[PDB]
């Protein structure tokens, strides 16, 4: 739940407005924070194992997706100084693959891990 | 990069050497802040002459 929550989090930054520059940008960091602080204290439950678990893909996916907005702002930022008409429609497209590709992923995830 | 360290860190004992993933999270660390650095001097330099 709190994962998916800051995943959600992360995905509001697409309605805020594209000139609010450190509002974006604050926000996008902040919330890679708090995937990093809620992804260690969430390790220390299972041992030191080496394999990956179906709890670390989850997280590591979480991650991922904060990642790819944040980065995916940084392309946003630079395009409309480089060319406006790439710029544009880049970030609506974003405000559906975004829930979509998650949604995939959970619905993939969750069946894939409850038939073994 | 300080909270990542710092739960490595608070997990393992009171050594004095430095270890190898110490030396990597000092590099990265040390990458991490030429970059707030860099971004320092670009401000500074930025009112003078923005071509450089
Ligand atoms: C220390 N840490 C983070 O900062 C957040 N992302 C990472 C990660 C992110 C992407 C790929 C691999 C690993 C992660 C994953 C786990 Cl299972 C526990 C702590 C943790
Ligand atoms: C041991 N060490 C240094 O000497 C360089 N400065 C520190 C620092 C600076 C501020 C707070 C905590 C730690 C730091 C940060 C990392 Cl992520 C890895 C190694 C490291």
């Amino acid at each position: 739940i709190p994962c998916t929550l800051i995943v959600v989090l992360s995905w509001v930054s697409f309605w805020i407005n594209k000139d609010a520059v450190p509002a974006r940008t604050s926000l996008g960091i902040t919330t890679v924070l708090t995937m990093t602080t809620l992804s260690t204290i969430a390790r220390k439950s299972l041992p030191k194992v080496s394999y990956v678990t179906a709890m670390d893909l989850f997280v590591s996916v979480c991650f991922i997706f904060v990642f790819s907005a944040l980065v995916e702002y940084g392309t946003l930022h630079y395009f409309v100084s480089s060319q406006p008409a790439r710029a544009a429609k880049m970030d609506s497209y974003a405000r559906i693959f975004f829930p979509t590709a998650f949604c995939l992923f959970n619905l993939v995830y969750w069946v894939s891990y409850l038939y073994l | 990069m300080t909270t990542i360290n710092t739960h490595l860190r608070e997990t393992l004992p009171k050594i004095p050497y430095v270890k190898a993933i110490d030396m990597y999270l000092m590099g990265c660390f040390v990458f991490v802040f030429m970059a707030l650095l860099e971004y320092a001097l670009v401000n500074y330099i930025f009112f003078s002459q923005p071509a450089r």
